[PDB]
């Protein structure tokens, strides 16, 4: 490993340590005047010398090939001095190394006055490299080494990388250690297509031991004008947030795409907090607020990319003892795309709770709400709404079986106004007053069974659990109530057993079902789990008709049945995997979606991937929006392959990379290259993308992009030993996350 | 041939369990507390003069939601979400006990309807607890396994 | 796992005291050597020195028909002769009498359990 391998380069301290005051510690002399070879040990300091003289005040002078070997340093030198009343020794021109730490140097005159760590050179030069290789030097004049904290010193700086100098600016430090100073970073670049040039500049500031602040530069050369980017850090009584704004004055490129407009600008603002105050207080924030509905296709940010279509703006306030909650929430949104912009908006909601779990045999819970929906052109309904809920339930159990009869009684009060333009255009007619009470009624059970496989696993124990459920919502009518927060759900397995088909409580469907549903598992000798099937349908006795059933399918039945699912998961080993997924419906007659996936993790360095995904165009026909059936963009469905890697070469490399197939229609939606070296004074790295961006409308043909990074460090004076494999396979635009 | 479980799911010896966490009004430490009454154990909680009984520490809940697909134009189409658990059990005199969890979970996306688009990634998160909560309860068998070896 | 891999005797060529003759190419550069002191009975010691010492200790096991030694940390290194030479990861020793005053030191104070050729 290039950490062990680099570990030899670091004299340790063998003698035994001591722990004290040296100053009253006893004095051995090998040989006033003493005469060839003579040692010391004064604690953990050890003097050698040719000859050494003692004169006490006391004063012993050492002449000749003077070493030195205290806890933290290393000296040598021809002619030496010491004193014992302050600890400070004198040592001529010669060579000095660290010990505990890399760390070497070499010197005209040093220094080693005892108060503290302070030592003094004339004509030094501080690198971080190992004995034998020149690369590169921090040489000055004058240079303070301190350590109480972990700071450096430097006069007259003259930073050369060989024999050549690159830098001035006398007065600045090297940081060495574990201990944040406010200085300066290093740069970066990048050649993107957008803008043919990138320049960063950092600054770091550490106000305080829980505050931060990022000031940081920024050059836009296809522009033209120094994008400044603010930051900010902290940490306190509720959580930590994570700050930002991002200035920039004005553009070229925008006055010239885009003419006729008062004045060009561009800015940001993010802020997420997430704590718990105390044990009981909860607190939320996820603002994000943007200029130019095109921020993103630009300069890019990491904490929003291309992929992308609103921005939330949402706040949060909460209680919660141990059955009681509350929360005062409001979400706002703001759409990009400028096609139709006609977003809703929640203003103060409420949710109560109760939990009381004792009465006889049975339970209780209660549920509430109330919303003041706000639309974001002067003529769409704004409107009202109050909830309530009460539910019970009534468990049973056994050792191999469970019963779990429910009720519930939902009600609503709806108060609509601002009617004028929808009543009037649109034939339905909406009300201003409307009211929806509708019970439930549910059954639930389950059952296990259990084997000892004596086929080809001896001591392998099988399970298989079977299922049941119904079902019963009375209709009622509710072509009176406009869709404020409704969307159909999905399907898959675990979604099969289920008493809601739309989310929120706008839209209510009848149901008369009659779900079921199988799962198996094998386990292994010690209860180690590593198979599970599952298949399950869905048996509707009557038509679920909410009252405005606007879904166009192609073959219209009502009963019979209709759905299916399946899952499987596989572990074969330690270091593999295996996942999968599949629905269908009778009134699409194709399957609606699909999954698959594949993985081998040795180590944080080694892995390969592989995945599937599908979307038939039917379902993307009957379930998005209408402009979704018709554009050239959307209609065909997902149907892409993906590949991902990456594995180490000889010692000091890493290699990574991915793909994106397309095979509907054959194309390539991403691709990254990242090859990464790893010195024992120094780090490179480099980067790659393809990402898909924008749908030209002319003749319709896709745009690409392109990107070229670069980046370097300082390594060998800090605790970072670690290639960058996880911090690159992070970065495009469909990232990588474990299967395993 | 075939016979019903004649075991418990929750083994024998750990039928009296102290529950501990970091939040304990959140919402992963209602499900298991909801999950484990639901298996009969009983849950003597506010650590007392009692070292008979297993305990159980929970850990640190992560989620985390990204792209996973994309139209022909560049925008996304469906997002993923996953889950990640950490607990120790603490048998009493020998050592601790490592478990894990995690759970996948995917949907489709509308910019045209984004409000009603975020009440449906509370169900999927609300009901993502329930089997984040119901493997860890699974995975207890082996621990007794491992500590009668 | 380590105490798991089950002990290989090693053949007569392979046990003696090997120490590495000249730069290796694997060890920075200046001036470094990395050395192996293995018994009779397959108990290793990698030794290496350029400014300090560092020893790990490992076992002589076969796997695929080759003997591969397996350290305290799970390395992986297989012996492969090439006339009177044994050969792992970037390095190639002949046949020596007597290691190194270092390594020796530091093998008195960490003895292997089996005799010491």
């Amino acid at each position: 490993d290039l950490a062990s391998q680099c570990m030899l380069g670091v004299p340790s301290y063998d003698r035994p340590l001591v722990q004290g005051d040296t100053n009253d510690l006893p004095v051995t002399i090998n040989a006033a005047v003493f005469t060839g070879s003579v040692d010391i040990m004064q604690g953990n300091s050890r003097l050698q010398a040719d000859e050494v003289q003692l004169h006490q005040v006391r004063t012993v002078d050492a002449l000749g090939n003077v070493h030195y070997d205290d806890n933290q340093v290393i000296l040598k030198g021809p002619k030496g001095w010491a004193n014992l009343n302050t600890k400070d020794t004198n040592v001529w021109e010669g060579d000095y190394q660290m010990v505990g730490r890399q760390g070497r140097g070499k010197a005209d005159l040093m220094k080693q006055r005892g108060e503290n760590r302070y030592t003094i050179l004339d004509n030094g030069s501080f690198t971080s490299c190992l004995p034998g290789s020149d690369t590169w030097s921090v040489v000055g004049s004058e240079i303070i080494h301190d350590r109480e904290e972990q700071v450096a010193e430097i006069w007259n700086a003259r930073f050369k990388v060989g024999p050549v100098p690159i830098f001035y600016s006398p007065y600045l430090q090297l940081p060495v250690g574990d201990k944040r100073r406010s200085g300066f970073l290093i740069p970066n670049a990048k050649y993107t297509t957008t803008n043919y040039f990138e320049f960063y500049l950092p600054y770091y500031w550490n106000i305080a031991p829980n505050m931060d602040a990022t000031i940081t530069p920024h050059y836009m050369h296809r522009r033209g004008n120094i994008m400044w980017e603010n930051e900010f850090r902290y940490l306190s009584q509720a959580g930590a947030g994570l700050m930002e704004l991002d200035y920039l004055p004005s553009d070229k490129v925008y006055e010239d795409e885009h003419p006729n407009d008062d004045s060009s600008r561009r800015w940001l603002f993010y802020w997420n907090h997430s704590g718990v105050m105390d044990q009981v207080w909860r607190f939320n924030v996820d603002y994000t607020k943007v200029s130019d509905p095109s921020y993103f296709n630009d300069f890019d940010n990491k904490y929003g990319s291309s992929t992308d279509g609103y921005a939330t703006q949402k706040f949060s306030v909460g209680y919660a003892v141990q059955n009681f909650n509350a929360t005062v929430s409001t979400k706002q949104f703001q759409v990009f795309s400028e096609q139709n912009t006609s977003s809703y908006s929640a203003e103060p909601q409420l949710d109560v709770n109760y939990y009381q779990n004792d009465v006889g045999p049975f339970d209780t819970r209660i549920y509430g709400q109330a919303v003041h929906f706000v639309n974001t052109r002067d003529d769409m309904p704004e409107a009202t709404r109050v909830h309530l809920e009460p539910t019970i339930n009534l468990p049973l159990s056994n050792n191999w079986g469970s019963i779990n009869t429910e009720a519930k009684l939902l009600a609503t009060h709806y108060q609509q106004t601002n009617l004028d333009w929808y009543n009037s255009r649109n034939t339905t007619k909406l009300d201003e007053s409307v009211n929806r009470v509708m019970p439930q009624f549910k059954v639930d059970g389950k059952m296990v069974f259990e084997r000892d496989m004596e086929m080809l696993a001896p001591g392998y124990t099988q399970t298989l659990e079977p299922r049941a459920q119904y079902l019963y919502v009375p209709y009622r009518d509710q072509s009176d109530i406009y869709n404020y927060d409704s969307s159909l759900l999905q399907s898959d397995y675990s979604g099969l057993f289920r008493d809601r088909t739309y989310g929120g409580l706008d839209r209510i469907a009848s149901a008369n079902q009659v779900t079921t549903g199988v799962t198996s598992r094998i386990y292994d000798d010690a209860a180690v789990e590593r198979f599970n099937i599952s298949v399950g349908q869905i048996y509707y006795f009557t038509e679920s008709r909410t009252g405005d059933d606007n879904i166009t399918w192609e073959n219209d039945d009502k009963t019979g049945s209709l759905v299916w699912a399946g899952d499987t998961y596989w572990r074969i080993s330690e270091r593999w995997g295996l996942r999968g997924g599949i629905q269908y419906d009778t009134r699409l007659d194709n399957v609606a979606t699909s999954n698959s996936s594949i993985e081998y993790r040795r180590d944080e360095d080694r892995l390969v991937q592989l995945n599937y995904r599908y979307a038939s165009p039917e379902y993307i026909q009957a379930t998005l929006p209408k402009y979704y059936s018709t554009a050239e963009q959307y209609k065909n469905g997902i149907s892409q392959v993906g590949a991902v890697a990456s594995w180490p070469i000889a010692d000091r490399w890493s290699i990574v990379g991915a793909y994106y197939y397309d095979t509907n229609a054959n194309k390539q939606a991403d691709s990254m290259l990242g090859v990464q070296y790893s010195s024992c004074c120094y780090a490179i790295r480099v980067g790659y993308e393809r990402k898909l961006n924008g749908w030209d409308n002319d003749k319709q043909h896709a745009v690409y992009d392109n990107a070229i990074g670069f980046n370097i460090e300082l390594r060998g004076l800090s605790s970072n030993y670690g290639l960058g494999t996880q911090e690159m396979l992070r970065s495009n635009i469909l990232p990588y996350q474990n299967t395993l | 041939g075939w016979h019903l479980r004649d075991t418990t799911q929750v083994p024998s010896t750990m039928k009296v369990m102290i529950l501990d966490s970091g939040d304990p009004n959140g919402p992963l430490s209602r499900a298991v507390r909801n999950q484990l009454r639901l298996n009969g154990v009983e849950l003597l909680d506010k650590e007392t003069t009692r070292k008979d009984v297993p305990s159980l520490r929970l850990g640190k809940v992560s989620i985390a939601k990204d792209t996973a697909s994309v139209f022909r134009n560049g925008q996304t189409a469906e997002y993923q979400m996953i889950m990640t658990v950490n607990a120790t059990v603490l048998i009493p005199g020998r050592d601790i006990y490592p478990i894990s969890a995690k759970v996948f979970r995917s949907f489709f996306d509308n910019p045209q309807m984004a409000l009603a688009k975020d009440n449906e990634q509370d169900m999927i998160v609300k009901e993502m607890y329930d089997r984040a909560a119901e493997q860890l309860i699974r995975k207890l068998p082996s621990i007794r396994a491992a500590d009668i070896a | 796992n380590y105490n798991n891999v089950v002990k290989t005797p090693a053949p007569d060529w392979l046990a003696g005291y090997w120490q590495t003759k000249g730069p290796q190419r694997a060890l920075v550069s200046p001036e470094a050597i990395g050395s192996l002191i293995v018994t009779k009975e397959g108990d290793t010691l990698d030794c290496r020195q350029w400014q300090r010492v560092i020893a790990v200790p490992g076992k002589l096991t076969l796997m695929s028909d080759d003997l591969t030694n397996v350290t305290v940390k799970r390395e992986l290194y297989e012996v492969e002769r090439d006339g009177n030479t044994i050969e792992y990861d970037g390095m190639t020793m002949e046949r020596v009498d007597r290691p190194t005053a270092e390594c020796a030191a530091a093998l008195d104070k960490a003895p292997l359990p089996t005799p010491l050729p």
